[PDB]
RNA sequence: CCUACUUCACAAAGCGCCUUCCCCCGUAAAUGAUAUCAUCUCAACUUAGUAUUAUACCCACACACCCAAGAACAGGGUU
């Protein structure tokens, strides 16, 4: 859904791309131990065991608990 | 106040309440919450995308976890459209 | 545009669920499909330490068509480990014993050889047939056009698409056929 | 059956014939013909 | 077409046989390919065209009788054949893995236990090279080995 | 010249038709000038530019900082006009250069905030066996820009 | 595995006893075209033709002492 149109000179592209909505009727209303552990977690967030064994404290300690923040 | 939001200035508590409030006095019926987007629904992570509608006219939607914060957060936006504080609002002059 | 940071980064770092159906395509395409979105190079944010990748759900898998002889031919090769437990199994019977190897095998080796590779597999859900479980169906988000347009047969052809096409020959009279 | 880098016929009665992808030379009269290739 | 009907007593009929469709877009050529313009744009799921050279039940027919090339005798033929091991021809029977581009016959080829080196690769046929010459509508050629 | 209709008869991607001369202007005029009336009635609100300064091309709104890695003769707080500006956008409509918008259309204005040197970057070399090691630190001069303002003008 | 025999003796052993279950494919055929016969078919098709190992086994989340369990640990029992 964009407009394309050189300028009358032919030096300059015109894109004309307003936000087309959605439709209404394309929406629906509103309705209204470790072992074990790490299996569910897993299972929840369709990962593997791997990320929720925990780490060593040299590991800990070297995450960085103050890092830049940019926006 | 650049780069900052309109609501990280402003703190609200329901906002669509404040919307509602503002449509009422616009003389504006109170806008129909629609579902417009969804993924994993039935998941942890999921991602809901709730549009206000008004009179089948879409006035601002937005993402959330749950359904309520997706509302929320689309009342959030359609207040920002409505007081000009959108994000890509022109910028303050010089 | 003007979301709230949270909802606006949860938006687009949200995982997406897609559909693939298998029926009569060849499965390297179908994994190169599903390669992609496991990886979540089919988003423009993408980046290999943003764990961007979405959600493929394939179905039919057990209707994988194999162009070629590859039915016959391709081979699958496993080791059990212990001495004498080398097994090699074509396509065809690995099929029969699990009617979605042959598409996990697929993607298993499209995807990156890096420690993503079985956290991206746990997003890649299999059905051998159309029945899909309630709760992934009700995740589904978009279906992929199949990657390979299934021919027609002349029993699917309509009688005005036979007419249509041209005889190309006289066949003489006086033939048995 | 003999195996022949050259598949020739015999007698009259010695087909070749391309079963289960390889040439063979079959033979009714003679058995003692039959060629694989 | 002749038939023939039982009864013994049997005999032969000639029943209702199909013509060419008029105006061949190049009249006056060797085979009907060249005659419909359709030197190398067909493939093997046009099933509409290959199975006008096909007996009922699913078997080709003769060359001097199709009139067709000998090399276009051979497309055909190997055509039909990828085309009813694909299962497009359900109905030209003589009387479960989906496949495609089937060269050789199912039973015939034996598994590779042992592809070689890459240098010596021992590839999987895909397609006939007898369709080697068809219009290449790709940038790169389409591979007849996999 | 016909073919009858077979799956390699045809391209496999859609026919494309060259819109008629005519027309096409018409439409290009029609887009032209409403954009024109876009910019003209101020219907933009934040505009994004497309600029190539120094030796690359920065994606720049108003208020934003560009790290410029060499100095560049200005004294801190001297405004500068940006004249190659390859794109300028807004929400609902973009401008694009050939490869350049022209000085009528887009004006884009920075300020030099900061004249700083980088932080001292390492270069060493090393050849095993060799005896050869080398170690250099270098410090690049930058250049910090404040894009002030981005303005376009209705010369379409 | 220990009822006998034997070495032996509150048990461990053999020299003693008990139990052990499905195939793989080379070919041989049927109909049948290219090539109106024929032709087992890297033609379509139909059989011998089977691995898609069938099973079986295991499955209880949460001191001390004894043990047929055992290096430690672990396991079983303590009504
Ligand atoms: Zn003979
Ligand atoms: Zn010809």
């Amino acid at each position: 859904n964009v407009e394309l149109a050189l300028t009358s000179d032919g030096r300059t592209i015109v894109c004309y791309h307003p936000s087309v909505d959605i439709p209404y009727e394309h929406t629906k209303p509103i309705p209204r131990e470790e072992g074990p552990m790490i299996e569910q977690l897993s299972k929840m967030f369709f990962t593997t065991k791997h990320r929720w064994y925990p780490h060593g404290r040299y590991h800990r300690c070297r995450k960085n608990l103050n890092p830049p923040k940019d926006r | 106040m650049t780069g900052k939001e309109l609501f990280e200035m402003w703190k609200i508590i329901n906002p669509m309440g404040l919307l509602v409030e503002e449509l009422k006095k616009r003389n504006v019926s109170a806008p129909e919450s629609r579902l417009t987007r969804q993924s994993g629904g039935t998941t942890a992570l999921p991602l809901y995308f709730v549009g206000l509608y008004c009179d089948k006219k879409l006035i601002a939607e937005g993402p959330g976890e749950t359904v309520l914060v997706a509302e929320e957060e689309a009342a959030r936006v359609a207040l920002r459209k409505l007081y000009g504080f959108t994000e890509n609002r022109r910028p303050w002059n010089y | 545009s003007s979301f709230s940071r949270a909802p606006q980064q949860w938006a687009t770092f949200a995982r997406i669920w897609y559909l693939l159906d298998g029926k009569m395509q060849p499965p390297g395409k179908l994994a190169a499909m599903a390669s992609i979105r496991l990886q979540g190079l089919h988003k423009p944010v993408y980046h290999a330490l943003s764990d961007c990748g979405d959600h493929v759900v394939i179905m039919n898998t057990r209707h994988i068509a194999f162009s070629g002889n590859k039915w016959e031919q391709k081979v699958y090769s496993s080791h059990t480990g212990y001495p004498g437990g080398f097994r090699q199994v074509t396509a065809a019977q690995l099929h029969l014993r699990d009617p979605v190897a042959i598409v996990k095998l697929a993607i298993y080796g499209m995807l990156p050889k890096n420690l993503h590779r079985r956290t991206m597999m746990e997003r890649l859900h299999l059905f051998p047939d159309e029945y899909i479980p309630e709760d992934i169906l009700k995740n589904l988000v978009e279906e992929l056009p199949q990657p390979r347009k299934i021919p027609k047969r002349l029993d699917e052809y309509t009688q005005e698409e036979i007419d249509a096409f041209p005889r190309l020959w006289t066949p003489p009279e006086d033939y048995r056929l | 059956f003999k195996n022949k880098t050259v598949l020739k016929k015999r007698c009259k009665d010695c087909y070749l014939v391309k079963r289960r992808g390889r040439w063979y030379v079959y033979c009714k009269t003679h058995p003692r013909h039959k060629q694989r290739q | 077409f002749r038939e023939v009907v039982e009864t013994t007593i049997i005999e032969g009929r000639i029943t209702a046989t199909p013509k060419e469709s008029p105006n061949p877009p190049n009249p006056s050529g060797q085979c009907p390919i060249c005659r419909w313009n359709l030197k190398h744009k067909y493939n093997y799921d046009d099933v509409l065209l290959l199975s006008q050279f096909i007996r009922p039940h699913g078997g080709m027919l003769p060359r001097k009788i199709t009139g067709l090339c000998q090399e276009e005798h051979r497309k055909i033929e190997e055509c039909v054949k990828m085309a009813h091991r694909a299962g497009l021809l359900p109905n030209h029977r003589p009387r479960q893995l989906n496949r495609y581009l089937t060269r050789w016959a199912p039973g015939s080829v034996k598994p590779i236990y042992k592809k070689g080196p890459r240098w010596n690769r021992v590839r999987m046929p895909v397609g006939s090279p007898l369709l080697r010459d068809n219009v290449c509508y790709s940038r790169t050629p389409w591979k007849l080995y996999h | 010249g016909y073919v009858p209709k077979t799956s390699l008869s045809s391209p496999p991607w859609p026919e494309v038709v060259l819109p008629d001369p005519v027309e096409e202007t018409r439409h290009h005029a029609e887009v032209v000038k409403k954009v024109n009336e876009m910019i003209v009635t101020g219907q933009y609100g934040r505009l994004f530019a497309v600029v190539h300064f120094a030796s690359r091309q920065w994606k720049v709104t108003s208020e934003d900082l560009i790290l410029i890695g060499n100095e560049l003769d200005l004294a801190c707080g001297e405004r500068i006009r940006l004249e190659k500006v390859l794109l300028v956008g807004a929400d609902n409509f973009t401008l694009l250069g050939k490869p350049l918008l022209g000085k009528d259309l887009v004006r884009v204005e920075a300020t030099v905030i900061e004249k700083t040197e980088s932080w001292p970057r390492i270069i060493m070399r090393f050849r095993k066996r060799k005896n050869f090691k080398k170690k250099r630190i270098v410090t690049t001069p930058q250049t910090v820009l404040r894009i002030n303002s981005i303005e376009i003008a209705p010369c379409l």
